[PDB]
């Protein structure tokens, strides 16, 4: 029963290559055959190729031929997924994925096509942005359209790369009643999301509105006061 | 060159209740076919393999039907935690082309809540950086089909803005959008007032939001 | 790759009875081979003593009822052997027996008319030497003084003894005579070599004496 | 019978050649690897592995008899005797049209469904004192022998027995009758050598052998045996007969498996020893499909028109 | 008559070529005759020889007519004369185990002497050549010294065993000291 | 028996010559079943020719074979260095048998005459009761020589012996012992030994002597 470790994310450039790690521990590593899956945001599975480890042989994805390979070093029991030539598209989060073949080390082998154990989960952003902390910007809560019972406020990221970032408010008090939306890519090449929560006017002016709002890329921890103004 | 359409692009149903997927292909791929669930943010899960055969540590709820170029993920009574993207694998040409589905939203369906709208204008400081960003949000509903449209100066126009929904939650089970027109600086303050319309399924009526600058 | 080896040398008695054997390696069989016996008196031409033939056997008239040949198919420890066997010896019989082969096998080749024939392939040869004399080591005496100098290595048996000079450092210049054979039966031989006159008294010649037979060895120094 | 005497070398023989060179294109149309790996070097030591996958239909793989007729402009000697060593000058040669039918097993260890000895058991060599040169033994009475998918074989442990001593006895009458013969497993080497491998359904089994070569010249093993039961695998990762590299092939799939073939001779390989004491160990060999064909050719020679 | 010279527990490879490129048959035997390694065709077949479980092959390399014999693991009493019986050739290599092991912790002190010792086989007279840090050429048949080792030697040695055109590396940490300053 | 009379008995010739040397045989040979060998000294001879001028395998083309009525000739092309020795025709046509005596073939060269040295008894040998007088004759060419001895004048008959040492490989010179043997009391009793040495390079016959006692 293997646990497969992966490396960490990646912001490469259009054009370039990126190699990303997958240690597989708990079970006997040429036992398995590996295939790495990625995903675009938003996006699904796509098949990226499968190396079939003990034979030391890979086969790839049509589309991918060429750009991809899939080798493994059997010493420190890891398996590797390179991309050449990253386009934006390339963007997704790249997922190590094995499976168990049998006793391979003594000629059986199934070759299954499905995948039992999968990675964490790598994250490589392609593209021409550069790595830069966000802007966190106040939502007035909403005192000239809601009242009677609760009134809706937030923040608003605006402009950071790469990605991602975590999102709480009052020092990570009232993270309850908090709808954080999925980020969103802006024409620039950066992206921008926004959290809100939907709290009690009546607290207005004594409970300090902060989102926390974090992008440990660009190291850069941001607090903001949303004072009802 | 094998195509796996799930038709059910999307598949609301209620807890307790039972779900149906089907996993449409190209040719036939026999029974080399896997299922697989993913929650938002999680690798997948292998449900089930060679069409019909749940892995190992796998509820008896999902059942693994088919065989050919016809499968089916059928699951009895659906549980809370089954609310995810459901994905067929298929693996059996060789040379190895291995293709996905491409996929299907088992979500919750409950009543029909209307969005309650709450537009938010650019904050000053965000001003003086050199854009303005007016953001519309629409808090807890469900059909996440909520068609919004930002009218600056009652003009239709449709373009720098950005829309993002939001998973389905777990307490309530909605959705809420968050639309983005995000102007300039001399355009913003060239405009006076800004709506939001919100044409939501369980809007009784359209519902425009708006502000005039100040 | 035919190649036949030979019994080694013997020193036999006169009124004495000896064989001589030899195997066949890369013959086959003696039934597609014939064998020729042939033999070699010192400084002498050759003479055919004897055949066998499709294993029929046969001997010149100058040998007829005084020599047996025989030939017997072996394998595995051993190839194919043929032997001569010569009775009461007598000092005109010392000479070199060669055994000798030919295929038979075609008989358009032209290598035999009739049981008559060329000889294709041939052994290294046996010396049988026949002599009444007992082993004998060497007297070694010295030939004193361009210089000449040397050895006269006197009255041994039997062949050979080996000569060196210098215990082998000194070699150009030197000749080593064959051996003779005197009157008395026994062997002698001379070994000398020329040097520069001017070196005569200050440097040392030996010759070195090996008679293996009798374990005899000597060095005899060489002085003006 | 030809009036005639001729020489023949079936070590020598070139339709060994010819029908291995047959047997390995008879298997390029029947038995295709999902992958396929072979050395690759220039000669400066790195070697890279050449790669190839294709498709790798399940297919059953059961030989059909193969003649071989001479064509024209040539013409076939056969050898007759009921104890040839298949290395010297025949005397009851004979010419004929075509071999008698031969079924290409491809095997190790033990020659399956070959050609079964007239007389008594025959084993020939190139060189018997030569502990590098297989011994191709020739059964001249069979031993069953049942495979299964299932994961074993099973043998009369009787018939066995026997044989191993209608064995035991002619070696003996080649090495020296006052020298002790002993059988052990397999030395060492690939899977493939080790144990007695071939191919049955197209499925290359690997049959544990070390009850089949265990046997001193003194003891028995048949206590609570009936028959003896060879632990058998399937592999799906294996090192190709036809040329170094290895052989990725798909798993079973039929519901059954089967295989019941004629033991009908072994390939054996004494250990040297180094001329030590009177007590000569064979042992388990081949790998080398040819000396296979050796075994069905030695008495034949294949000659051009005169 | 080849030689090659092995250092205790490292891996040689005993080679043996045939004329032509081609995977044939051949086989690797010691002095006494006993198979090490062979071929059966395209399998590897491992003989009674002692060093069964560490002699091996280059498969690869059977096809360009190579047939190696690589021995890992080396034992000084692996040494020995392996003949290489192929295509009716008999390739007789030479094979050399020696070792080089100092005596005291390489950590001694000031003046004191370095021995070293160099275990090899029967019949075997090699001639050994250290080479200070500095560049003491010392020199020791079977066992040197460094008579009075001075604290410019303490580091690394390249010492060197010769025997018939070939030699041997054997690098050697030394460590010399004081009484202090 | 057939009588095979061979011609001539020596003959001497430089690398690269054509050499003849021939064989009357005392009846005509119509099979021509008659062959040629070379003895190197030392050694077995080896096959060349059969059936008159068949060349055996591996024996080089510069030799060939002749016949005319009764003469049979052996001819050697570009003479070689490995082609010195002795040659011997054969006689297969009849039985038994029969070999020519035998032609010599060595290397040709400039006439040296002899250096010449005698050695009288050593005092060790004379104290064991023999006198033994040698006279040596270093690197002459041609071979051809004549040694005679005297004492007190007088011509010494049948108590003497010769040997020659083979063709000298480097400067193809040959060189001979005389030994004179006789009793300690003869030696004794006579004064002057001579040896007396005629060759051709020699313009007039060489006379070495010692006076017993000198
Ligand atoms: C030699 O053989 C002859 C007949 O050839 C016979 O008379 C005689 O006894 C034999 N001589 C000896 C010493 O055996
Ligand atoms: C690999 O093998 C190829 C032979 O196709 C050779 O040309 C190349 O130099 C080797 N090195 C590589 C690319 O690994
Ligand atoms: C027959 O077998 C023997 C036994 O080893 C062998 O020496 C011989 O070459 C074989 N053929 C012949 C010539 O009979
Ligand atoms: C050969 O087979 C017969 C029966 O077919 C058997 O009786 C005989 O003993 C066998 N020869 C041996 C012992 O190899
Ligand atoms: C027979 O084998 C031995 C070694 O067992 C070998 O020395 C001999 O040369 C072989 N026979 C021939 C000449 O091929
Ligand atoms: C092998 O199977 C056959 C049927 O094909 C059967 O007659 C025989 O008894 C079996 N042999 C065994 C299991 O020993
Ligand atoms: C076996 O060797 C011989 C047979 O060649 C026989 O006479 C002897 O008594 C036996 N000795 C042994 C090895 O027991
Ligand atoms: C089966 O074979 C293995 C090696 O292939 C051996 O170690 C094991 O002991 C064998 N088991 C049996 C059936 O004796
Ligand atoms: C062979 O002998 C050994 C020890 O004498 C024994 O352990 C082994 O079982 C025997 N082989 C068989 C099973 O006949
Ligand atoms: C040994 O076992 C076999 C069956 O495995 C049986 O036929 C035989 O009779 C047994 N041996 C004896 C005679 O007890
Ligand atoms: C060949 O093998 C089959 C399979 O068990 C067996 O039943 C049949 O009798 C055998 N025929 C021969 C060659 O005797
Ligand atoms: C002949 O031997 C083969 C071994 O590959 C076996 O599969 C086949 O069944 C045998 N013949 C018969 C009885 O079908
Ligand atoms: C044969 O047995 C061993 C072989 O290892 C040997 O030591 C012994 O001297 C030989 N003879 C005996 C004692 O049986
Ligand atoms: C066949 O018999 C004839 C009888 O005239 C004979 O010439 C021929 O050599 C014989 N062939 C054989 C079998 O050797
Ligand atoms: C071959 O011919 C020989 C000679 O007559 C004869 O003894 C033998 O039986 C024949 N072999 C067969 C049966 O073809």
């Amino acid at each position: 029963e293997v646990q497969l470790v992966e490396s960490g994310a990646e912001v490469k450039k259009p054009g370039s290559s990126v190699k990303v790690s997958c240690k597989a521990s708990g079970d006997t590593f040429i036992r398995y055959s590996f295939t790495w899956v990625r995903q675009a945001p938003g996006q699904g599975l796509e098949w990226m190729g499968r190396i079939i480890t003990i034979l030391d042989v890979a086969h790839y994805a049509p589309h991918l031929q060429g750009r991809v390979t899939i080798t493994a070093d059997k010493s420190t029991s890891t398996v590797y997924l390179e991309l050449r030539n990253l386009r934006s598209d390339d963007t997704a989060v790249y997922f190590c994925a094995g499976v168990y073949e049998g006793e391979a080390d003594e000629g059986e082998y199934d070759n299954n096509g499905f995948l039992k154990h999968w990675g964490q989960g790598t994250l490589v952003t392609v593209s021409s942005a550069s790595t830069k902390g966000p802007s966190v910007f106040p939502l007035a809560p909403s005192s000239k359209s809601t009242s009677g019972g609760t009134a809706a406020l937030g923040c608003l990221v605006k402009d950071y790369f790469p990605e991602p970032v975590t999102v709480s408010w009052n020092s990570g008090a009232l993270t309850s009643g908090v709808h954080t939306f999925p980020a969103v890519l802006q024409s620039s090449g950066l992206y921008s999301l926004s959290s809100v929560v939907t709290v009690p006017s009546s607290s207005l002016g004594t409970q300090t509105y902060i989102c926390n709002v974090n992008h440990k890329p660009s190291n850069t921890k941001v607090d903001k006061k949303v004072e009802p103004k | 060159d094998i195509v796996m359409t799930q038709s059910p692009a999307t598949l609301s149903v209620s807890p307790g209740e039972r779900a149906t997927l089907s996993c449409r292909a190209s040719e036939s791929v026999s029974s080399d076919l896997a299922w697989y669930q993913q929650k938002p943010g999680q690798a997948p899960r292998l449900l089930i393999y060679g069409a019909s055969t749940r892995a190992t540590g796998v509820p008896a709820r999902f059942s693994g039907s088919g065989s050919g170029a016809e499968f089916t993920l059928t699951i009895s009574s659906l549980q809370s935690e089954d609310f995810a993207v459901y994905y067929c694998q298929q693996y059996n040409n060789w040379p190895p082309r291995y293709t996905f589905g491409q996929g299907t939203r088992l979500e919750i369906k409950r009543t029909v809540a209307a969005p309650s709208v709450f537009i938010f204008p650019p904050s000053d400081e965000q001003l003086k950086s050199g854009t303005a960003s007016v953001v519309c949000l629409l808090n807890n509903f469900y059909p996440r089909e909520a068609k919004v449209q930002w009218k600056v100066d009652n003009a239709l126009q449709s373009g720098n803005s950005q829309e993002s929904v939001t998973e389905q939650d777990s307490k309530d089970s909605t959705y809420s959008l968050s639309s983005t027109l995000t102007l300039s600086k001399a355009d913003y303050e060239k405009h006076k007032v800004y709506a939001c319309e919100v044409t939501h399924q369980g809007l009784s009526s359209p519902v425009t939001k708006s502000f005039n600058r100040g | 790759q035919i190649h036949l080896v030979q019994s080694g040398t013997e020193v036999k008695k006169p009124g004495s009875s000896v064989t001589v054997s030899c195997k066949a390696y890369g013959v086959n069989t003696f039934g597609l081979y014939a064998v020729n016996w042939v033999r070699q008196a010192p400084g002498q031409s050759l003479e055919y003593i004897g055949q066998i033939w499709r294993w029929k056997s046969s001997a010149s008239h100058h040998f007829r009822g005084r020599v047996l040949i025989s030939a017997v198919d072996l394998t595995g420890s051993s190839p194919p052997i043929s032997s001569l066997e010569i009775k009461n010896l007598t000092s005109d019989d010392t000479a070199v027996y060669f055994c000798t082969t030919t295929s038979t096998y075609d008989k358009w080749s032209g290598l035999h008319h009739d049981g008559v024939m060329a000889f294709s392939s041939w052994g290294q040869g046996t010396l049988i030497s026949v002599s009444a004399a007992s082993t004998k080591g060497p007297s070694v005496f010295p030939l004193a003084p361009t210089a000449a100098l040397g050895c006269l290595v006197k009255d041994y048996f039997p062949e050979p003894v080996t000569v060196s000079w210098n215990s082998g450092a000194l070699t150009s210049g030197v000749h080593t005579f064959p051996a003779v054979l005197q009157s008395s039966g026994l062997y002698s031989l001379s070994s000398v070599v020329t040097v520069p006159s001017s070196s005569l008294g200050t440097q040392t010649y030996i010759c070195n004496v090996n008679h293996k037979p009798s374990n005899t060895k000597v060095d005899k120094r060489v002085e003006p | 019978l030809e009036n005639v005497t001729e020489n023949f070398n079936m070590w020598k023989n070139n339709m060994v050649e010819q029908m291995h060179e047959d047997i390995i294109s008879l298997w390029d149309q029947s038995l295709k690897p999902c992958v396929k790996l072979t050395p690759l070097c220039v000669g400066a030591g790195s070697c890279n592995t050449s790669v190839i996958t294709q498709a790798c239909p399940k297919v059953s793989f059961e030989p059909i008899p193969i003649h071989y007729c001479a064509p024209a402009g040539f013409a076939i000697l056969k050898c007759n005797d009921k104890k040839f060593n298949g290395t010297g000058p025949c005397t009851n040669v004979s010419t004929v049209q075509c071999t008698h039918g031969i079924r290409p097993v491809v095997s190790t260890q033990l020659l399956l469904n070959g050609s079964l000895a007239e007389e008594e058991i025959v084993i020939r060599s190139e060189n018997f004192t030569n502990n590098a040169k297989t011994i191709i033994v020739q059964l001249n009475e069979s031993v069953v022998i049942n495979c299964t998918g299932a994961g074993h074989c099973n043998l009369s442990k009787t018939q066995w027995e026997n044989t191993l001593e209608q064995i035991a006895i002619k070696l003996k009458e080649q090495f020296g009758n006052n020298k002790t013969i002993i059988f052990n497993p397999s030395s060492g080497g690939d899977p493939e050598i080790v144990t007695h491998s071939f191919n049955c359904g197209g499925e290359f089994f690997y049959c544990n052998s070390t009850q089949l070569f265990t046997w001193n010249d003194t003891r028995k093993l048949n206590n609570t045996g009936r028959n003896i039961t060879l632990p058998c695998r399937i592999k799906q990762i294996i090192n190709m007969w036809q040329e170094v590299g290895k052989a990725m092939y798909a798993p079973p799939i039929r519901g059954q498996i089967r295989c019941s073939s004629n033991i009908t001779g072994l390939l054996l390989t004494r250990d040297g020893g180094k001329d030590t004491n009177g007590t000569e160990i064979f042992r388990p060999g081949g790998g080398d499909m040819r000396d296979n064909w050796r075994s069905e050719l030695y008495k034949y020679k294949v000659v051009k028109i005169e | 008559k080849k030689v090659v010279l092995g250092k205790k527990g490292d891996t040689v490879e005993l080679t043996c070529t045939a004329s032509q490129k081609k995977s044939i048959q051949f086989h690797w035997k010691n002095s006494n005759q006993i198979k090490i390694l062979g071929n059966q065709g395209s399998f590897l077949t491992k003989g009674p020889s002692k060093l069964n479980d560490r002699a091996d092959s280059r498969r690869s390399l059977w096809d360009q007519g190579n047939f190696p014999l690589i021995i890992k693991n080396l034992k000084i009493e692996d040494s020995d004369t392996y003949i290489c019986e192929v295509e009716d050739q008999k390739e007789e290599v030479q094979l050399l185990v020696f070792g080089l092991t100092a005596n005291s912790d390489t950590h001694l002190l000031q003046g004191q002497s370095l021995t070293l010792t160099l275990e090899s086989p029967p019949g075997s007279s090699p001639s050994v050549q250290c080479r200070s840090p500095r560049g003491k050429n010392i020199q020791g048949g079977k066992t040197l010294s460094v008579s009075q080792l001075e604290l410019q030697d303490s580091g690394t040695w390249t010492c060197t065993v010769l025997q018939n055109q070939k030699k041997v590396e054997f690098k050697i940490d030394i460590v010399v000291l004081a009484f202090q300053k």
